[PDB]
């Protein structure tokens, strides 16, 4: 087949192929049984199957052929704000509804409305969501909106009231690793022990990021050409994750507490090119979930890490911020 | 200059980071399926050289037939903008951060023009980490749209300012700075090519250590030292440092020696002199901080206070507008903690 | 009319007076009056305060507080006021933050170091330095445009790393060889598409011990005349 | 039809709360006069309700031929809606009352140029048309636009009147509402009657058996998409009592499963902590300062896990002061 | 009450001697009217300081009571466009009118900052074309938005925020022109709300007179949208943090007041807290401004106000 992202390639086709989402799948099947389809609001952890399930529902509603004409997939995270997204929605709604063929009508319901899908709707501002609600109520006759978001509480009350809400449970690690293993076996990807587990850990359970990272690792293995199994260090390099050995060395340097030793180690470390934000994230993960530190140490170090992350997010010098963070922790 | 005369013009001519060279050679073996690249690492390590070497491996030596042109763009309020675009018969190089916040429209217009004019043409974006978030979103949209004819090779020093959506669509490649042995080998090759007399090879090791892994800095330092010593480097030959670094070290010694308001006024004068001659404020702050931390007379408490104030005022510089306001505050805070 | 130029000096002198910061002086001259003093000329008052707040002899020092600590606090507040000013000038609707900028840039920093003016109220030097920095950045941009093909660096890298070495190839040979180094200097300039104007501009970027004004002045006029004559007598790459 | 339109009162007798505004408006209706009016305040106070009540009391059966309602947020912008205003002002009828009436809603959501256009239009048609401007705040408008219309500030309705209206809606719609659901709805809508009616109508639709089922507070919170107090209380209890690992796990699990943003979680936890009886005031000072800093940092982006652990540490550290 | 022209224009002055704001501007305008040589002028400043009224008075002081063609006012940000406004200006300037020697026409360019560089250059060309009979006064927001070729020929008048004394002096005119029953607290409240804004002060006075007639603080702040300064003062000066938070939550946040209004009123009240040492007032103002900046960046929550109160309480109790 032609080159295609593995995220789009391995989306479930129909509702019956969505795993670990039986509650939302059942409610959506019941809604599909009814002729009227209300506005929908898909929320849950990222990479659980929101877009996959809405696409499967659309394909069951319209059929594989008519689906492309009745769907406007938009992402609300793009800049220029309300104007572009609302103008595109208005143009799609004012566009004449495509006439289904004889085959489409006899085999699929082909309802007379066109589904509009907004991704990352929670990132919209309050004014943007109010304008979206205005647009939804203006063209409510011929368009049904589906909002995909991670947090339902970020959606304003007037907009959330108009939409039936479907909660997607976070994927069990077993289900995610089984899906990744199936994808790897289908694509003939050689992996060592714990490579898929490492991919899931790096992606924090996000199956979308896990699939993307697996595809990148497969491409890197093809580039290497040796035919050997993909290793954990390769996926760590691809994801921009500092090796655990360097993190342990940083922890030991902090524990010793010498200012000059810490400064020298940070100077050496900044030459390797590892991202400082990744170091801060991994230090947070190591220290917070460690049973060898008491409550007061974690109370202080959480604020230290928060301050360092806030300063790093402002576009500052990584070397100075990392050195300050490591020096402050060594004094705890 | 020797830094430019002996720059590797091909993937075979690279001498350090062998694994990265092998990876880049494999990428050129399949030109059709070339992914978008994001190259990150310390400054002066060979990122641009490797970009050009990969381009030469794909398209041939014609990538080095570079010509420069000025493209004129217009924005909403008829503000004519000019951007310098270095072009070849095969690729383009742009630095949209030169346009400030107007980088978004420039990127959109130029990428649309290149896509319309078109197997594909590579666009190299320098200082990708300093792009605005809106510009990065526009770059992601152009990646999604014109991926058939446009392949992006972004170069940055830190990958953190890059937005997450871009990172997923690009191949992250890490360029560690060369070790001291590799820098010494490169300098040895340069001095053998230029016929420079060396009393001992330890001179090259000292130059490598003084450069702190910056290959460009080490090469330029070697050239400067050779010219000073009549093309004959001795074991007693001093390491030559740039003028601004010498000024900053003098300022550090002045701050450590005396801590008073008059000293602060004279430090203000020195900082004005440095800023007026195209020395960036962040560079001044970093050099001043790391010169202060190297003073032997200071104790642990003083150094901790210095690094904390450096972090605070680095954030304030990034969020600020007038550079001299923050550097003076940092120096004033440092003087109080030492006294 | 003609006293407009003297108005920022009067405002800076009045706001740094330590009398109006004592209890009686505060009662006679309230905080509203000080913010109004800022708003008399809001373009120059923050600059004048930042310029002149090191030249005072503080009389409002707290017990156990030195002059340097008050200066550090004033500088910290001035930095915060600069951040506020940047946020104000960004967009246009943030004019409501003008009193906050007044306090953070003019009133509060003056409160810490208020006293007797030890000398004279000097006009702000930030405007001239900003113009000088802009001019030198334009010159650096032009030089980078000329030398971009031959060098692998950005503009800042060109200033920090390349230019110190260019000095040893474009100016140092004149000191040791005289007019005999004209050919080598021209050859180096040709390799980077550097004109005589670029050669003049490059020598203006050096600071500290590397200043070239006196060194260039000490070069014999015959050497410079021969250099420019030889440059004008031959064609150059463009 | 939306329940907002269905239960909009047809006469001034059914309006509550704003006794002074009702009396002043009733004087205008009794005398048959209609001057320029400016109604402003929190949403859901009954501005449009009062104006339509007075218009239907004055004009009567010919309400459609006398008035026109407009929204400043419509797709037509400002020029096209001004053209519509001109077209309505140029309407000719066989018989008509003293003046026309045009309703402009959300006037404060327009640029100063649109306010200038409205200023230049208001006195243009005074001879045969009267203008009313609706907004959330009056001082937020440009001063010259403020002076063209009579000031009438609207204040949030008392809770007793809101409860009476909710009971009336319940008995009219044959809805069964738990008292806890009533308290949750009143707290969430904080006096906005439009929010109350919209949530009540939407909750009825979600009932598989609307004729016999009862709406619980869980249904209300699901419909509004708001953090449940029970979840926030559980998170706070885990933070205060359990160790760091348990608190971190509980916070992440709850706010990922229930889909609560970290900023909304912080807001809810702050609201809950206000009722706590703390012996030391430094506890409150540290809590407020640290939580505000974290909330500000969240708006700029940053690491989400780090911010969550920062919230946990800020809450734990402050309570060390007892 | 019947249909009345608003007092923002009904009782506008018609002579330069009856204007109190910007005494330097008054002196210069009187001198220019006496001399008869009208120069170019920039009168940019914050809105509501009555620059349009001042130039309107200046026109009829330079000339006689002639207004039909000698005085023109227009908005540079008009919906009709820059070209239409420029054409109207050219038509007015080229329109012949009986002018006394030296008494040139005056054109007021309200909101002149909207003019681009090319539009400003075209306006300069038009001014040079009609320099023998026309002069320009620019009523824009900012002087820095006007190009140097225009500014070099203008007599720079740096209009700034009016002081409370000027506001009181100007409002005394309306006070004596209207049958006002009032108390000192009411006038103090009216001056407090405007804060140097003449148009806002006049509008608030007219609204208070229309609504209640009597001018007392309670009715004035029942008219005004801003939170009552007494409530904010009680919130700020409370010796116990829980009392401050309780006052906030009950009287300000639950009353529908926006966070912006709350921080603005807190900033205004803290400036005038004469019973508190000025250093403490400066610290409190710094905290209030920090929370104001946080609100203007889009946070604007109740937690920010609570933290502001906590920091102010920490400062007060040391
Ligand atoms: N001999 C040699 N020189 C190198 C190599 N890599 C980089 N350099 C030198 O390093 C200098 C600066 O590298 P540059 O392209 O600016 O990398 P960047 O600034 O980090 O993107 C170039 O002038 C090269 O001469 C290498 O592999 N071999
Ligand atoms: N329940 C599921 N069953 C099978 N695959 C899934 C499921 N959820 C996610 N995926 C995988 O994740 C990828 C895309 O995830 P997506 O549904 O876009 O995440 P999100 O829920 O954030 O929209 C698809 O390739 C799909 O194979
Ligand atoms: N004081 C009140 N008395 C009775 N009903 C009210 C009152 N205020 C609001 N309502 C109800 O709220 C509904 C819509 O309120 P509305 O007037 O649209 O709010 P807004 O003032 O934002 O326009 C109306 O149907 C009305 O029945």
């Amino acid at each position: 087949l032609a080159q295609q992202p593995w995220v789009e390639k391995y989306r479930p086709k129909n509702l019956d192929e969505v795993t670990a989402q039986d509650h939302a799948v059942t409610v959506l099947k019941k809604t599909l049984k009814s002729a009227n389809l209300p506005h929908m609001l898909f929320y849950g952890p990222p990479g659980t199957g929101k877009t996959s399930t809405i696409l499967a529902l659309t394909k069951e509603l319209y059929g594989p052929d008519l689906m492309k004409s009745r769907i406007l997939e938009l992402n609300a995270s793009d800049e220029r704000g309300i104007s572009i997204v609302r103008e595109k929605v208005k143009n799609f709604a004012r566009l004449t509804v495509s006439k289904p063929s004889k085959h489409d009508l006899e085999n699929y319901p082909c309802p007379p409305y066109k589904i509009i899908i907004l991704d990352e709707a929670d990132s919209m501002t309050a004014d943007a969501q109010s304008a979206l609600r205005r647009t939804m109520e203006t063209y409510s006759g011929v368009t049904r909106f589906c909002l995909i978001c991670n947090y339902v509480t970020r959606i304003i009350d007037p907009l959330a009231s108009r939409c039936s809400k479907f909660r997607f449970k976070a994927l069990d690690a077993s289900n995610a690793i089984d899906r990744l293993r199936f994808i790897s076996e289908q694509e003939n990807v050689k992996c060592d022990d714990g490579v898929l587990e490492r991919i899931l850990d790096i992606s924090a359970g996000d199956l979308r990021r896990g699939i993307t990272l697996l595809q990148s690792a497969s491409k890197g293995a093809q580039y290497l050409g040796d035919g050997k199994n993909i290793t954990s260090t390769q996926v760590e390099e691809l994801a921009g994750v500092v090796p655990h050995d360097i993190l342990i060395e940083i922890v030991e340097k902090v524990k010793s507490g010498d200012f000059d030793e810490i400064k020298k180690y940070v100077n050496t470390f900044m030459k390797s090119g590892w991202s400082a934000a990744s170091v801060v994230n991994q230090l947070h993960e190591y220290y917070i979930t460690n049973d060898n530190f008491d409550t007061n140490f974690k109370n202080q170090i959480s604020w230290l890490l928060f301050t360092t992350d806030s300063r790093l997010n402002n576009g500052t010098n990584e070397h100075i911020q990392l050195l300050n963070l490591l020096v402050k922790i060594s004094q705890l | 200059l020797w830094v430019d005369k002996y720059r590797p013009k091909s993937l075979n001519a690279l001498s350090h980071n062998e694994e990265l060279t092998n990876f880049l050679k494999s990428l050129s073996d399949q030109p059709r399926d070339l992914p978008h690249l994001l190259l990150y690492g310390p400054n002066g390590t060979g990122k641009k050289t490797r970009c050009m070497a990969l381009l030469e491996s794909i398209f041939g030596p014609g990538v080095y037939r570079l010509k420069i042109d000025v493209r004129q763009f217009v924005t909403a309020s008829n503000r004519k903008l000019e951007l310098n675009v270095v072009s070849s018969p095969y690729h383009l190089e742009i630095t949209p951060s030169d346009m400030g916040n107007n980088d978004r429209i420039v990127i959109q217009e130029l990428l649309k023009e290149v896509a319309q004019m078109e197997r594909y043409k590579c666009v190299i974006i320098n200082e990708a980490n300093s792009l605005t978030k809106d510009a990065q979103a526009a770059l992601r949209r152009t990646m999604e749209k014109y991926s058939k004819n446009i392949r992006l090779i972004m170069v940055c020093d830190s990958m953190s300012p890059i937005i997450a959506p871009i990172k997923s669509r690009c191949l992250l490649i890490r360029c560690p700075a060369p070790s001291d042995s590799e820098i010494s080998t490169i300098l040895s090759d340069v001095v053998t090519n230029e016929r420079i007399q060396l009393e001992t090879k330890d001179i090259l090791k000292r130059i490598a250590q003084a450069s702190n892994g910056n290959l460009r800095v080490s090469l330029l330092m070697l050239e400067s030292m050779a010219l000073n010593n009549e093309l004959a480097l001795k074991s007693s030959s001093p390491i030559i440092k740039p003028d601004w670094i010498i000024v900053i070290h003098k300022l550090t010694r002045k701050i450590v020696k005396e801590r008073s308001v008059n000293s602060l006024i004279e430090c203000r004068a020195v900082l004005y002199d440095l800023l007026a001659h195209c020395i960036p404020a962040n560079i001044i702050l970093k050099e001043l901080t790391f010169s202060l931390l190297d003073v032997e007379t200071l104790n642990t408490t003083n150094k901790s206070s210095i690094i904390e104030y450096s972090s605070v005022f680095d954030e304030r510089l990034s969020l600020g507008n007038k550079a001299i306001f923050h550097l003076e505050g940092f120096i004033a805070k440092v003087m109080c903690c030492l006294d | 009319e003609k006293n407009i130029a003297l108005k920022p000096f009067d405002i800076a002198h009045k706001m740094l007076d330590g009398q109006i910061y004592s209890d009686i002086g505060s009662r006679n001259f309230t905080l509203n009056d000080k913010i109004a003093l800022y708003f008399d000329d809001f373009d120059f008052t923050p600059l004048m305060i930042q310029e002149n707040y090191l030249s005072t002899r503080p009389s409002v020092l707290k017990p156990g507080q030195s002059h340097l600590e008050a200066v550090a606090e004033a500088a910290n507040c001035i930095s915060l006021g600069d951040i506020v000013e940047k946020k104000i000038r960004s967009s246009e609707q943030l004019w409501s933050l003008l009193p906050l900028h007044a306090v953070l840039s003019s009133v509060y920093p003056a409160s810490k170091v208020a006293g007797h003016m030890a000398g004279r109220i000097n006009f702000t030097a930030w405007l001239g330095q900003n113009s000088k920095s802009a001019k030198y950045y334009r010159l650096l941009q032009e030089i980078h445009y000329h030398t971009r093909l031959g060098t692998s660096t950005d503009k800042i890298g060109l200033r920090l790393d390349y230019l110190p070495t260019f000095r040893k190839r474009l100016l140092d040979p004149f000191l040791k060889q005289g007019a005999d180094a004209i050919s080598s200097v021209i050859e180096v300039m040709d390799d980077y598409y550097l004109t005589k104007e670029d050669w003049d501009s490059i020598m203006e970027f050096f600071v500290g011990p590397d200043v070239t004004t006196a060194i260039i002045k000490k070069i014999p006029a015959t050497v410079k005349s021969g250099f420019t004559r030889k440059y004008n007598s031959m064609t150059h790459p463009v | 039809l939306p329940w907002v339109e269905k239960y909009r009162p047809e006469t001034l007798d059914e309006v509550y709360g704003q006794n002074e505004v009702i009396t002043t408006v009733r004087k205008f209706v009794d005398e048959g006069k209609l001057p320029h009016l400016l109604f402003y305040g929190p949403p859901g106070t009954g501005k449009t309700s009062t104006i339509v009540a007075l218009a239907r009391e004055i004009y009567g059966k010919n309400y459609s031929n006398m008035v026109l309602e407009l929204n400043a947020s419509d797709d037509r912008g400002i020029d096209v809606v001004r053209n519509q205003i001109k077209d309505f002002a140029s309407t000719r009828q066989i018989f008509s009352k003293g003046f026309k009436l045009i309703i402009l809603d959300e006037a404060d959501a327009m640029t100063n140029a649109a306010q200038n256009a409205l200023r230049r239009v208001i006195e243009r048609y005074t001879k045969n048309t009267r203008f009313c401007v609706l907004a959330n705040y009056a001082h937020k408008l440009t001063p010259a636009l403020l002076s063209r219309c009579t000031r009438f500030r609207f204040q949030p309705l008392p809770q007793e009147a809101i409860e009476r209206r909710i009971a009336n809606v319940l008995v009219h719609e044959k809805l069964k509402l738990s008292p806890n659901a009533e308290k949750a709805l009143i707290e969430l809508s904080n006096g906005d009657m439009r929010r109350v009616l919209n949530v009540l109508q939407s909750c009825k639709a979600t009932l598989d058996n609307p004729d016999e089922d009862e709406i619980s507070d869980d249904v209300i919170y699901e419909c509004c998409g708001a953090p449940r107090p029970s979840d926030l209380k559980a998170v706070l209890k885990s933070i205060l009592e359990d160790d760091w690992g348990t608190a971190h796990y509980t916070l992440n699990k709850v706010r990922s499963a229930k889909g609560l943003a970290l900023i909304d979680l912080i807001e809810g936890i702050v609201k809950i902590l206000e009722d706590y009886e703390l012996q030391n005031e430094e506890t409150r000072v540290h809590l407020l300062t640290k939580l505000a800093d974290i909330e500000y940092s969240i708006s700029k982006g940053g690491n989400d896990q780090i911010q969550g652990s920062a919230v946990i540490g800020a809450i734990k550290a402050s309570f060390e002061n007892e | 009450l019947s249909l009345q022209l608003p007092w923002v224009e009904k009782y506008r002055p018609q002579v330069l001697s009856d204007i109190v704001g910007n005494k330097e501007t008054i002196d210069r305008l009187q001198q220019i009217a006496k001399d008869g040589n009208m120069p170019h002028m920039i009168i940019s400043g914050m809105p509501g300081i009555g620059k349009t009224t001042s130039v309107h008075c200046l026109a009829h002081e330079l000339l006689g009571r002639s207004y039909a063609d000698g005085v023109l006012e227009l908005n540079a940000s008009d919906d009709r466009g820059i070209d239409v406004v420029r054409n109207q200006i050219k038509h007015f300037a080229q329109k012949k009118l009986h002018l006394p020697p030296g008494k040139h026409k005056i054109v007021i360019l309200d909101e002149a900052d909207s003019m681009t560089a090319g539009a400003q250059q075209a306006l300069r060309r038009t001014m040079e074309l009609y320099s023998n009979s026309t002069r320009f006064a620019f009523a824009c927001n900012q002087s820095n938005k006007i190009i140097e070729p225009l500014q070099s020929r203008c007599a720079i008048l740096r209009y700034s925020k009016l002081s409370d004394e000027d506001v009181l002096k100007r409002l005394l005119q309306i006070i004596k022109l209207e049958d006002v029953k009032y108390t000192n607290d009411g006038l103090e409240a009216i001056i407090f709300t405007a804060e140097g804004d003449m148009r806002q002060a006049i509008n608030n006075l007219q609204s208070t007179v229309a609504g209640h007639g009597l001018v007392n603080a309670d009715n004035v702040f029942k008219i005004v949208d801003s939170p009552h300064p007494l409530i904010v003062k009680k919130m700020l000066l409370a010796s116990n943090l829980e009392d401050s938070i309780q006052i906030l939550r009950t009287d300000l946040w639950k009353k529908g007041y926006s966070s912006i209004d709350i921080v603005t009123t807190s900033f205004r009240v803290t400036k005038n807290l004469a019973q508190v040492k000025e250093s403490v007032r400066l610290e409190m103002i710094k905290e209030i401004g920090l929370t104001h900046m946080r609100i203007l960046e889009g946070v604007g929550t109740y937690l920010q106000l609570a933290s502001m109160l906590a920091k102010i309480h920490k400062l007060n109790n040391k």
